[PDB]
RNA sequence: GGAGCUUGACUGCGAGACUUACAAGUCAAGCAGGGACGAAAGUCGGGAUUAGUGAUCCGGCACCCCCGAGUGGAAGGGGUG
RNA sequence: UCGGUACGGUUUGUGUAGGAUAGGUGGGAGACUGUGAAACCUCGACGCCAGUUGGGGCGGAGUCGUUGUUGAAAUACCAC
């Protein structure tokens, strides 16, 4: 019901994060805007599948 | 057609691997005389064309002829429209070309324009497609040498490309000539379907080959001979 | 052989509903397979999976090399540009951008420099060749004569709900993909266009999967079958006669095997009550088999299933509806011209029409949504209507199935009476923790049965309902169709499924168009099998789509 | 108790302490990168606080290209998550 | 006896227009005439409203195409 989750970033697709979400709040993919130490910048991280 | 003509058919054995040698001799004595009869090359090549890579496309120089009329027809102004009208060229178009092609009138068997002749051909190339009669740029048909061109189809330039079902097929003269001459266009074919060769190819890639004439059957040649045409 | 598809010890589950457990299969080319299953097995997640879009949890299902996938969702998308328009998007995708490149430097390449520009019209005419892409205009006025598509310049938004489907069936059979993934091909057609989709279907080089409710689609597609059981897939081949069987066979034997393991759990409760005695031990092995054994008799509850049930409405009177000397049309077009009929009263109304013929702009000009352009509706004081639209309002896709049907409230009005709201969904399937889902992940078979919710707490007594039998599998359409028959009001249905219409139905509308006028209808005093015989006393060569 | 915008529910560190047989457990100003909010001062390394958990071995995965059993590769090992 | 592979013979393909049932590519102006060129009739094969051909008139006269027509593509015949 809360499952662990890693975050990877959209331009390096490095796995950044480990959170856990709401699999039945929240069905569709997190979204989030955190810190890539590869780019350097905070960069729009996404969800795995 | 199980006819008297079989006759002609008994001497071809399918399961004897002839030469290329024998297979201009048994060429000559399967075709009759009343047709003049064209001898033809049906390869069948071990390549898959569903992918775009493995695509057999190219031409040849056969250095005997082919013992065709070679009807050309040349978009081209200027100079380049004299040059091609005294290379030998019996229709040698120009921008006019554009309405008499179209009105159904496609009397020729290979083009040759310059690129900037290039930029009125191609929106009437709906009907010149699917046909073969296009431009295309690879076989020295778009180019600004449009002199040498014209020799070359008279030369015996011949335009294979491999059909969806991995068939190439090809001419190599006719049957009134030598025995020995149709192996020397035979044999300068082989080694110009090597070099075209992809090189992602799977397993054997001349698989299995046979010649024959306009209405002889077929005549199994050896897949391993590739040296020795002479 | 080399195959198209394959899948190696495949496991995807969605926490606690399984959809795949350790499966392994391949599809090779040529294979006519029709998936079935009821709702909540997992046809649809499935099927994308093997389109790209989802990936597994673990295993493997990977792709042969080449081998491009085309996928008709259950509910498929559209552009906003024109119909012409629409199909180009796939099937002619890729290939118009060449078109649109070489007749581009047609005129570029002229006035610029023509070296590097030589090859680039020379790789582009190099794949208009094996293509064939020269009379790419006359491709696409072919497409459209054979599922009989609507105009090329008009917009995708004022179409039918069939007629959605048509263009979107363009798309992918103009691909032609090497694994077709037919997501309810049948929905929303007529009996014309699916007679042509099962001729289209048989010759046809690729797999085709297709997971269908019905079976006259299935038995003229399909010559194997794969069933989607909870997690596990069970290949055999057959014609969905034999699938009706073994469903039932497998539910038999389980049944009388979990009752077995129910009376060894009484027996051996009773065992661990007993109470030790003198100075002998209770054996820790015997406690260790009771704890295991009722483990394995918790992941076994599998019955759950609840009757629809309608809400009866006030007491109607003698008029229900009366329609005097209808006319409607949008344009020139012509699609009701003098209709007169009056609704009777408890009984039920099957509306019968091809596509784009005017039965939904029939039942808007009952609720008054649309307005009559000669001729008048009459209602009458009795009358309580309850009806939805597909397009208005509809869902919305990110509020829970709870607040869809409620607006956030604990107890609803159903019509004079008081109902708890999860008491309510709870009788139409979405039980337990499922009330949480929001509208964007319910499957097909939980939407046609959200939307009955939406509908039936309005509480009426003559209810319009716009093709019910969608994507209900054979076990709750048999449960609708049960409910239609005890209400004591007037229903009106439109449908295409032409044995549900046979079965329920005591008044059919219909089509009887012509050449020479196209807009007229007929109401008939009977059944439908009753209709088909009396309308042969009043009173073809499959198009290609390629070459 | 309510509303606006947002992801600091960060990356590289951490002087100095509480607790403690050991193993662990806990707090920490402040410096730098890159951000959020705020006109600024500033606050933010999840939740008013303290429960919501498991050593080591052996394995799985993504990334770094560190060793590569004659040499070039690869197998397998290694680091960080 | 029932299956697999290799090789070979015969066969199979119907939009919309076009004498009408055009599989794909190349060759091609001639293919055949000890017969079904005409020619009817019966019988066996497939089916979308017809093309498959065991032969009775028998071996004597003319069938098909190259032309024109329609269309993305042409008609015989052969080769793969
Ligand atoms: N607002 C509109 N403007 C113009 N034309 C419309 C409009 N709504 C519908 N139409 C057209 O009216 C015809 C019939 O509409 P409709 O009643 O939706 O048919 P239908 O019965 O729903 N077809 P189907 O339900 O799929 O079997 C179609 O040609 C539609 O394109
Ligand atoms: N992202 C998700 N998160 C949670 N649950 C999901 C999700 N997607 C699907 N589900 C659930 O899993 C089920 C799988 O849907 P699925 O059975 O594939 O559709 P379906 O089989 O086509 N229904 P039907 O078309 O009527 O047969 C859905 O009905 C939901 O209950
Ligand atoms: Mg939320
Ligand atoms: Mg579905
Ligand atoms: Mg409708
Ligand atoms: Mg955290
Ligand atoms: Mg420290
Ligand atoms: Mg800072
Ligand atoms: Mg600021
Ligand atoms: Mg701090
Ligand atoms: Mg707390
Ligand atoms: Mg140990
Ligand atoms: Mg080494
Ligand atoms: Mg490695
Ligand atoms: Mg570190
Ligand atoms: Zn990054």
């Amino acid at each position: 019901v809360r499952p662990k989750i890693t975050l990877a970033c959209e331009v390096c697709k490095h796995r950044n994060y480990i959170t856990k979400k709401n699999r039945r709040n929240d069905p569709d993919r997190l979204e989030l805007k955190k810190f890539c130490p590869n780019c350097g910048k905070h960069q729009a991280h996404r969800e795995t599948r | 057609t199980s006819k008297a003509y079989r006759a002609a058919a008994a001497k071809v054995d399918r399961t004897n691997l002839y030469t290329p040698l024998q297979a201009a001799k048994l060429a000559k004595e399967t075709s009759s005389t009343k047709q003049d009869a064209t001898v033809e090359v049906a390869i069948r090549l071990g390549v898959d064309p569903r992918k775009a890579d493995q695509m057999v496309r190219g031409t040849v120089n056969l250095p005997h002829g082919t013992g065709k009329t070679a009807r050309v027809a040349v978009f081209a102004v200027g100079e380049k429209a004299d040059a091609a009208v005294a290379a030998g060229a019996d229709v040698v178009g120009s921008d006019d070309l554009i309405e008499r092609i179209q009105g159904g009138w496609l009397e020729f068997d290979a083009a040759i324009a310059t690129p900037d002749q290039m930029a009125k051909v191609g929106r009437i190339a709906r009907v010149l497609g699917p046909r073969g009669l296009m431009p295309n740029p690879k076989t020295g048909t778009v180019t600004a040498d449009v002199a040498k061109a014209v020799a070359d189809i008279k030369g015996g330039k011949i335009n294979f490309r491999v059909d969806k079902q991995a068939n190439l097929h090809f001419v190599i003269g006719k049957a009134s000539f030598d025995e020995k001459l149709l192996a020397e266009n035979y044999g300068a074919a082989i080694d110009e379907v090597l070099r075209l060769k992809p090189s992602s190819s799977k397993g054997r890639y001349l698989k299995k080959i046979t010649v024959s004439t306009t209405t002889g059957p077929g005549i199994p040649v050896d897949p391993s001979i590739t040296r020795n045409f002479a | 052989a080399e195959f198209i598809y394959t899948m190696k010890k495949v496991r995807k589950a969605h926490g606690d509903k399984v959809i795949l457990d350790d499966v392994t299969l391949s599809f090779y080319p040529g294979a006519k397979i029709g998936v079935v299953g009821p709702n909540g097995a997992g046809k649809s997640s499935v099927l994308r999976i093997m389109a790209g879009l989802d990936k597994p949890n673990n295993g493997d299902a990977f792709l042969a090399t080449g081998a491009t996938v085309g996928i008709l969702q259950q509910e498929p998308p559209l552009n906003e540009d024109k119909t012409v328009r629409g199909n180009v998007e796939e099937g002619m995708g890729d290939i118009k951008i060449k078109l649109d490149r070489f007749n581009e430097v047609a005129e570029l390449m002229a006035t610029d420099y023509t070296d590097e520009l030589m090859e680039e019209m020379g790789r582009l005419q190099e794949e208009l060749d094996h293509a064939d892409a020269w009379d790419l205009d006359a491709q696409l006025e072919q497409a459209m004569d054979a599922l009989r598509c609507p105009p090329a310049d008009e917009p995708v938004t004022n179409l039918s709900g069939g007629e959605r489907r048509r263009v979107a069936l363009c798309k992918l059979l103009l691909s032609k993909p090497d694994l077709l993934l037919l997501d309810e091909p049948t929905n929303h057609l007529d009996a014309e266009s699916v007679q042509w989709l099962e001729q289209h279907l048989a010759s046809y080089p690729g797999a085709i999967l297709a997971v269908t409710h019905d079976r006259y689609f299935l038995d003229n597609v399909a010559e194997w079958i794969l069933e989607l059981d909870r997690g596990r897939a069970y290949p055999y081949e057959g014609n969905y006669s034999t699938y009706l069987e073994k469903k039932a066979e497998r539910l038999a034997v389980q049944g009388r095997k979990d009752a077995k393991l129910q009376k060894r759990l009484t027996e051996e409760l009773a065992w661990v009550r007993s109470g030790a005695k003198a100075r002998q031990a209770k054996s820790k092995a015997r406690l260790q088999r009771y704890e295991e054994m009722a483990a394995e008799a918790e992941k076994t509850r599998k019955l759950d299933f609840e009757e629809i049930q309608i809400p009866v409405g006030p007491r109607l009177g003698n008029v229900v509806v009366e329609v005097d000397h209808l006319d409607k049309g949008y344009d020139g077009r012509a699609l009701i011209k003098d209709l007169s009929f009056s609704l009777p009263r408890n009984g039920i109304v099957g509306v019968i029409g091809p596509n784009g013929v005017g039965k939904t702009t029939l039942f808007k000009t009952i609720v008054g949504l649309e307005t009559p352009d000669s001729g008048s509706v009459k209602v009458g004081e009795t009358v309580k209507l309850s009806y939805v639209d597909q397009a208005r309002a509809g869902i919305d896709p990110r509020k829970t199935v709870w607040e869809v049907v409620s607006d956030g409230l604990d107890y609803i009005q159903v019509g004079q009476t008081e109902v708890p709201s999860r008491a309510y969904v709870s009788a139409f399937g979405f039980k337990g923790p499922d009330q949480q889902k929001p509208a964007g992940v319910l499957s097909g078979g939980e939407r046609n049965r959200l939307n009955l919710a939406l509908t039936l707490k309005q509480g009426g007594n003559l209810i319009l309902l716009d093709e019910p039998t969608n994507d209900l599998d054979v076990e709750t359409l048999g449960s609708l169709e049960n409910a239609l028959l005890n209400f004591p009001g007037c229903a009106v249905v439109i449908s295409h499924d032409r044995w549900f219409l046979d079965r329920t139905c005591t008044h059919i509308l219909a089509w009887e168009g012509d050449d020479d006028n196209e807009a007229k209808w007929f109401w008939f005093e009977g059944n439908f099998g009753a209709y088909e015989e009396n309308k042969v006393e009043r009173l073809v060569t499959h198009r290609k789509l390629t070459r």
